[PDB]
């Protein structure tokens, strides 16, 4: 509606019913209601113990976590940033292969880049740490063709 | 140089729709996905009809004569095939989805749940040559406001009983002269109306709700008229009715429930026959048999198909499919046995005769990557994401021996040797091959060298030797065994996926990213063939692509390949819509398959992934037995065999062979030269004649004089035919007469003989040997009783 | 009693099975089995000698079915 | 009839 | 099979024995015969599992004994496939082998 | 009336009700809304209080939301009208 | 262990009645605690494969996928641990 | 497509169709019109002709895809005037028994004969899975330790 | 300001949209909703079931105002004239009824 006037304002409250991160949100509260619980749970128990190290283990598998962490650390280093900087697109741009996320997601949807043995055309693709070492142009990106013509390295026999 | 072609669909039994019994009720009518597999009760057998949906099938139905299959996808579109010769007759489409079809009982007609309308349609004439417009509507019928559930037939095909969620059920006449007999709507019910039936008489209509409410309908004075006479109530605490059926003959009723459990009731005494619970997942479809006494029942959420018997509180069938797609799969050495591996980290035992689960393990965590037998067999071994190699022993079935890393590595890939002494793995993380000893469960050594993560392993079966390959562009042969330890790496052009070695041991076969499949001598260390494969791969555009299939760089390459036992043949799979089978020697296409047709399969043609399933084939190994091969995919363990053998391949014939001469030699007895020409002919009717026809005298005569080209052939007819046959003392005789004749020239070529000579062991191991042991146990047990004295 | 606990120790021993299965096939010869069966502690010391008997009845037959070589020896002789 | 139609007690006391 | 073992089970276990008996003789004529050999085989076994102890109680009984023992003469014959397939394991393994 | 009849290349070439008894599950929802609305007489003895009780050898007015009699549903026939609310 | 320092909604009967008829609270975390892990899994899973991820899932029960059926469980033991 | 049969056209205004193994005519037929080409499908389910008069393609049945045909060589003289079963049909059924004295199985599949021997433990694995107003209560639980120390101290009611 | 949705679950969800906030949860113990409609006059909500019984809703109140049947069988559609004393309905048993409220 239209922006209210002082005395409308004052009467009437709240009335103005009728990049989003909801997910990840979602994502890292969903970590804490463990970690909170984990802690309700006896510590002496196997079953909870194991279950740490899974998740510390996992998070850190996926590099959320850039080091190995406890859980007490698990409540503060969870974020949402933590999440968006595991994005292809952002994995691209630090590592320079893209100027920007947006010239990132146009190469990842076109399909000039490949992860390992695998070809991504979905943006929202996160990469994991033991994996990032291997994201790179597939073999016949004509972008590839440009990298190697300046530096004059082009070698048609691998046809890149 | 053998044909292909799609025979059964393993690893998955249920995903959706109704489930038919057969006429004659010894058979089982499952819909599977794409494709509706047909189980034999009594025989212990299955099959998968080779005909595909464009999409995932919804509803079918058998007529009672047994000749007459149709099958209708979620768009409507109907395919009509000849069940006993297993072809499609026509493709037809109602343009409609199709809630449910059902023959008539007569079998004339065929009524069809459209919507809130309701088709009848003519069946057509089997016996007609085939017609182009064969499907004349007989009528349509609608005065339901809303979907219809279910329709039932009446016994004398007269009338129709159909249940919809306007909270009635309702009753038509076939006939058009007799619309005044059956013209009435029942109404009373509080939620849908699932499934509505008539008595045997016919004289009462029992309409069955969503709430768990069954109305007995009788027609009464109060001048005449439909009255619910009697009403009964399922008191479940929250489940709903799901599914519904009814035997007339029998008066049984079958209901199953959205909580996972059914209840047995007999009508109209309301008296509960059995209730057990099938799960927490929601009991989908249910099935009489004709006589009544087999119950089919059916659960879409884990791929759940179960056969009750009642009577006598037996279980016919019970089997479970993968949740998620196969990862991995396995033959047994013999080919008897095949094991599959899922993304859940569930392992599972499948038999090839029957094709139905002996076992399931649960022991890995999560999803098992690779699994593979010892050369012995009595073995198993399995690698997981969980951070274990697992060792499995498949007389006891249990697993006797866990392996693990220090720091808990990911495991990939697992090799086993020979001997069954040594297991290695390897890792995407580690990028070194973790050795073990299997006696003893402690690490041996690390085998280092590698830059790249190690991709795949294999042991070689003969001289022992391990290939490791890994991304880092190069392929190392390990000579672990022996006082000294020597690596060879030999370089490849690209990143290596998957690996395949030579029974011999003497030769393996690469395949690359760039799509090649390049073979090195393993003692040279020198490349000796190579096969493109980037044209013959076939990748369809996904949904999303916004570039070209053609221009797409997605999949043209073959992430898993293995050879064929005789070693002329490689078969090779990956993340694409096709398998492709090569030949070695001389570097061609053989021949290429369709791994699905599918649409839904999106390979086929911010913050939320756009995702959805992707047609692929994880894993491919051919059969010991030389007859088929399994390729592990998405929708599950699809074997292609040889078994038909409809084609004509001649060997060595001439003008004077004949089918006629050889009978007429046969008639002369020529047994000798009757064996050759059938042979020659290579017709197993022919081949099949000859071979019983000679008396037993004369086989050690004939076997001594048998051509040295056609043993290997001899010798597997011997063996794939003694398997199913009868004549466990006649073909034995052969294999006497075979061995005693010409068992040194097996032994100065073995591996000409080594598929014909498995496949003897297996028959005289698999049956022969288990018909002795029973007769020896009778032999002894029948000496205890008669010699120990009797009790006081 | 006594003497059977004996078998059942010597049962488990492939070098000494052979005298303790003669021994134990003269007690089901030579006794009323029905005897045998109400003597208590008889039943347990029982049940640990079939696992043993049967893994030498999968060995021995094994010992019995390669002697067939000798078989093929001689009718390759026949030659 | 229906439109859509086709076309001793033993006791149980006994004595001990 | 579920009627087999209702069927044997169900088989009469009181003196003279007649339906054991006749049990008995009706499998040693199917031996005879040479056909559905590990069915006959396996009839048998059940009926040692569930009339093992009633047979042996009365072993001294001579009707018991007579049809058991022509049993015996038929099922001694077919002991020549135990030596048959006892040999084709000793070539084939070898063979392959060695 | 009740099947549809359709003329097109593949065809065209050439009722009652039945249900429970509603009126009787609604005349009997009057009585109970009547029922609970209307006033109740309970029964306060205490069985014993003054005299034997066992085995060898008073009541209070509550005020319901409307009397039977002044209901106003009463004379509307397949009319209920709930008072309490 | 913790005292109670409030009511016992049980009386005397009660607390004698529960006698005569490691933890289910304890294994009800446990069993609560394994589903936002399977949820968990499934959803970093699905953000983070390349390829599909499905989504995980009285009366007597039929137990449908057996771990043989014919086979013996004391078939099944070694002779050395029997 | 198998290999089988060859089907022929020539001037005489004939189709016949030749079986390889037998190395005979199995089957003629009289076309009005000189049929220039056969094909067969790569089915092989339809097999396609044309000829000298007509613009179209005449497509036809393979009726030998839906049921078997005899292979009984055809009557040259009947054909120009218009103009030992299992081995026609190319089948054979396994005799129930060769000899008498050869042993022989029964006609079913060999995991009956595990079925029956084993079937007690079938039904056993296939079994689906599983206050008074004067209690009787003494001793410890109830504070009458002295009992106890003076030595003062169901599976029927079950039965 | 209130959005009123009737469903098959038979749970009648009271939503106002200036709060942005659901006023009220009832339960109809009717069954399923067929039939839908509003009283321009009194703002009371009308709905059908398949017993044939009208229930009179409103958000303020735990249980309906009004419980009537008209047509034996379930209430197809609900009309509620302008003035709001006529108030139409047909019955899936072919009655059609006029009514007053």
């Amino acid at each position: 509606v239209r922006k209210l006037k002082h005395h409308e304002q004052k009467l009437l409250k709240k009335v103005d019913f009728l990049e989003d991160y909801h997910k990840y949100n979602r994502i890292c509260g969903d970590i804490r209601r463990l970690a909170n619980k984990l802690s309700l749970l006896p510590p002496t128990d196997p079953f909870r113990r194991k279950h740490e190290q899974l998740l510390l283990d996992k998070l850190y598998a996926m590099g959320v976590l850039t080091t190995k962490s406890k859980i007490s650390d698990l409540e503060n280093k969870v974020t949402v940033s933590a999440i968006c900087r595991r994005r292809l697109p952002v994995i691209m741009h630090r590592l320079k292969m893209a100027e920007t996320i947006q010239d990132a997601v146009k190469f990842i949807e076109q399909g000039h880049v490949r992860v390992g043995p695998n070809l991504i055309n979905d943006p929202a693709y996160l990469v994991t740490r033991n994996m990032e070492d291997y994201v790179t142009w597939v073999d016949n990106s004509k972008i590839k063709k440009t990298l190697l013509r300046y530096r004059n390295q082009i070698d048609d026999f691998d046809f890149s | 140089k053998s044909d292909f072609k799609f025979s059964n669909l393993l690893g998955t039994v249920y995903r959706q729709g109704n489930i038919t019994f057969s006429d004659d009720g010894k058979q089982l009518l499952s819909p599977v996905g794409n494709r509706v597999s047909v189980f034999d009760l009594i025989n212990n057998k299955s099959f998968t009809f080779e005909y595909e949906h464009r999409k995932n099938i919804a509803a079918i139905d058998l007529n009672k004569q047994g000749t007459l299959l149709i099958s209708i996808d979620e768009d409507g579109r109907a395919i009509l095939v000849n069940f006993k010769a297993r072809n499609v007759l026509h493709h037809f489409n109602f343009k409609e989805k199709c809630s449910a079809v059902k023959f008539s009982p007569d079998g004339r007609l065929f009524a069809l749940a459209s919507g809130r309308f309701l088709q009848i349609w003519k069946t057509p004439d089997v016996n007609k040559d085939r017609q182009f417009a064969p499907f004349v509507r007989h009528r349509v019928h609608a005065g339901h406001f809303q979907d219809i559930t279910s329709l039932t037939w009446s016994q004398d095909s007269r009338f129709i009983l159909t249940t919809s969620k306007d909270l009635s059920a309702k009753i038509w006449s076939v006939d058009s002269e007799e619309k005044n007999l059956a013209a009435t709507t029942f109404n009373g019910h509080r939620d849908y109306v699932m499934g509505a039936f008539f008595s045997h008489d016919q004289e009462k209509i029992y309409t069955v709700s969503k709430d768990g409410a069954v109305f007995v309908w009788e027609f009464t004075k109060r001048k005449y008229s439909w009255r619910i006479t009697k009403k009964h109530f399922f008191y479940a605490n929250q489940a709903k009715v799901k599914c519904v059926t009814f035997h007339p003959a029998t008066r049984l009723l079958a209901v199953g429930f959205t909580s996972g459990e059914f209840r047995l009731y007999d009508l109209p005494d309301f008296t509960l026959i059995q209730q057990l619970s099938m799960g927490q997942n929601p009991v989908n479809t249910v099935s009489v048999n004709q006589t009544g006494e087999w119950l089919a029942f059916g659960s879409s959420k884990l791929g759940q198909l179960l056969v009750y018997e009642w009577q006598s509180e037996s279980y016919i069938l019970k089997q479970q499919g993968h949740f998620d797609s196969t990862n991995s799969l396995a033959y047994s050495p013999d080919g008897s046995r095949v094991v599959t591996a899922s993304e859940d980290g569930k392992i599972k035992v499948w038999d090839i005769t029957s094709g139905f689960c002996l076992a399931t393990f649960e022991e890995h965590t999560s999803s098992v990557t690779a699994v593979q037998f010892a050369k012995r067999g009595q073995v198993m071994f399995s690698s997981s994401l969980d951070g274990t190699v697992r060792a499995w022993d498949l007389i006891r079935y249990r697993n006797f021996r866990t392996f693990t890393g220090t720091e808990r590595i990911q495991f990939n890939c697992l090799a086993v040797d020979p001997s069954g002494e040594v297991v290695c793995a390897g890792s995407l993380d580690n990028f070194d091959i973790h050795v073990w000893s299997v006696q003893t469960g402690q690490l041996l050594d690390a085998l280092s060298g590698h830059e790249g993560p190690v991709s795949c392993l294999s042991f070689s079966q003969e001289n022992s030797v391990l290939a490791s390959a890994s991304w880092d562009k190069t392929i190392r042969i390990w000579s672990i065994f022996g006082r000294s330890q020597q690596v060879e790496p030999i370089e490849v052009y690209s990143d290596v996926l998957a690996l395949s070695m030579r029974p011999d041991g003497k030769e393996v076969a690469v395949s690359t990213l760039k799509g090649q499949i390049s073979i090195f001598n393993i003692e040279d260390a020198k490349q000796v063939g190579n096969i493109d494969c980037r044209k013959d791969i076939i990748s369809g555009r996904f949904n999303q692509d916004r570039f070209t299939a053609k221009n797409s760089e997605r999949s043209k390459f073959f992430t898993t390949i293995h050879y064929s036992f005789d070693g002329m043949a490689i078969v090779a799979g990956g993340n694409n819509n096709s398998i492709c089978l090569y030949d070695v020697p001389n570097e061609v296409l053989l021949k290429r398959f369709i791994v699905s047709r599918n649409m839904a399969l999106n390979g086929t043609l911010l913050s939320t992934r756009k995702m959805r399933p992707e047609v692929r084939v994880t894993s491919v190994q051919f059969s010991p037995t030389a007859n088929a091969f399994a390729a592990a995919s998405t929708e599950g363990l699809l074997i292609y065999s040889t078994n038909d053998t409809i084609l004509f391949d001649p060997f060595d014939l001439d003008v004077d062979v004949t089918p006629h001469s050889t009978v007429e030699a046969l008639r002369e007895k020529q047994f000798l030269n009757a064996l050759v020409m059938a042979f020659r002919l290579n017709e197993e009717y022919l081949i099949n004649k000859v071979y019983e026809a000679i008396p037993i005298k004369e086989i050690p005569l004939v076997a001594s004089n048998i051509p040295a080209i056609y043993l290997p052939r001899i010798l597997k007819f011997i063996g794939d035919f003694a398997i199913e046959s009868q004549h466990i003392e006649f073909n034995l005789i052969w294999i006497k007469a075979l061995l005693s004749a010409s068992g040194g020239y097996i032994n100065e070529h073995k591996y000409l003989f080594s598929t014909a000579m498995r496949s003897i062991q297996r028959f005289i191991v698999r049956v022969a040997k288990e018909v002795v042991n029973t007769t020896t146990d009778n032999k002894y047990t029948y000496r205890f009783l008669v010699s120990t004295d009797g009790s006081m | 009693i006594l003497l059977m606990k004996r078998c059942r120790d010597w049962n488990t021993n492939a070098k000494t099975h052979t005298i303790a299965q003669r021994t134990i096939r003269c007690i089901l010869m030579h006794h009323n089995i029905a005897k045998l069966s109400e003597i208590p502690g008889m039943v347990k010391i029982v049940d640990a000698i079939i696992p043993y008997t049967q893994r030498h009845f999968t060995r021995v037959d094994n010992l019995v079915e390669q002697s067939y070589i000798l078989d093929y020896a001689l009718v390759e002789m026949d030659k | 009839v229906a439109p859509t139609a086709l076309k001793d007690d033993d006791d149980d006391v006994l004595l001990d | 099979p579920a009627a087999v073992d209702l069927e044997i089970r169900s088989l009469n276990s009181f003196e003279p024995f007649d339906e054991i008996v006749w049990f008995i003789d009706a499998l040693t004529q199917g031996l005879k015969s040479n056909k559905n050999f590990e069915l006959y085989e396996t009839f048998m076994s059940l009926l040692f599992k569930a009339h093992g102890d009633v047979i042996h109680a009365n072993n001294k009984n001579q009707d018991i004994a007579s049809a058991l023992q022509n049993w015996e003469d038929v099922h001694k014959k077919e002991d020549r496939l135990d030596d048959l397939v006892k040999f084709c394991m000793g070539v084939a393994a070898f063979v392959t082998t060695a | 009336s009740t099947r549809l009849k359709i003329v097109d290349p593949y065809g065209g070439s050439d009722e009652a009700f039945a249900g429970d008894d509603v009126v009787a599950e609604f005349q009997e929802e009057k009585k109970r809304v009547i029922d609970d609305e209307d006033d109740k007489e309970v029964d306060t003895t205490l069985p014993g209080w003054g005299e034997w009780a066992g085995a060898g050898s008073f009541i209070k007015k509550v005020k319901g939301v409307v009397n039977k009699d002044k209901r106003r549903d009463k004379n509307l026939q397949n009319v209920i009208i709930n008072e309490k609310v | 262990f913790e005292l109670s320092d409030v009511k016992s909604s049980k009386s005397l009967a009660e607390i004698y009645e529960d006698d005569y008829t490691l933890s289910e609270e304890l294994q009800k975390a446990h069993s609560e605690i394994s589903e936002l892990y399977a949820n968990l899994v499934y959803k970093l899973d699905v953000l983070s494969s390349v390829h599909f991820v499905p989504k995980p899932a009285e009366t007597p029960t039929i137990s449908m996928e057996d771990a043989p059926l014919y086979m013996s469980n004391a078939s099944s033991l070694a002779p050395q641990e029997i | 497509p198998e290999g089988r049969w060859i089907v022929s056209a020539s001037l005489d205004s004939t189709i016949r169709t030749w079986d390889l193994p037998t190395g005979g005519c199995i089957d003629g037929i009289i076309v009005d019109n000189v049929a220039t080409n056969v094909k067969f499908s790569p089915n092989g389910d339809l097999l396609a002709t044309t000829h000298v008069t007509g613009n179209g393609i005449c497509i036809w049945t393979n009726r030998a895809q839906f049921k078997t045909v005899s292979t009984r060589t055809i009557d040259e003289s009947e054909f120009a005037r218009m103009a030992l079963n299992d081995i026609d049909f190319n089948t054979y059924t396994s005799l129930e028994q060769i000899d008498k004295e050869l042993l022989t199985l029964s006609i079913g599949p060999r995991s009956k004969m595990n079925t029956l021997l084993h079937l007690d433990v079938i039904r056993k694995r296939s079994k689906p899975k599983e206050l008074p107003f004067f209690l009787q209560l003494s001793g410890e639980k109830v504070g009458d330790e002295a009992s106890v120390r003076e030595g003062i101290a169901h599976r029927r009611d079950q039965e | 300001y209130l959005l009123v949705t009737a469903g098959e679950t038979g749970w009648l969800k009271y939503h106002d949209v200036s709060t942005g906030q659901l006023v009220s949860e009832l339960r109809t113990k009717a069954g399923p909703t067929m039939a839908m409609a509003q009283n321009p006059w009194n703002a009371v909500m009308h709905l059908g079931h398949s017993n044939g019984t009208v229930s009179l809703w409103s958000p303020s109140m735990p249980e309906p105002l009004v419980k009537l049947l008209s047509a034996r069988g379930p209430v197809n559609s609900i009309a509620i004239d302008r003035s709001g004393y006529y108030m139409a309905t047909t019955g899936a048993d072919r009655s059609m009824k006029i009514w007053d409220i």
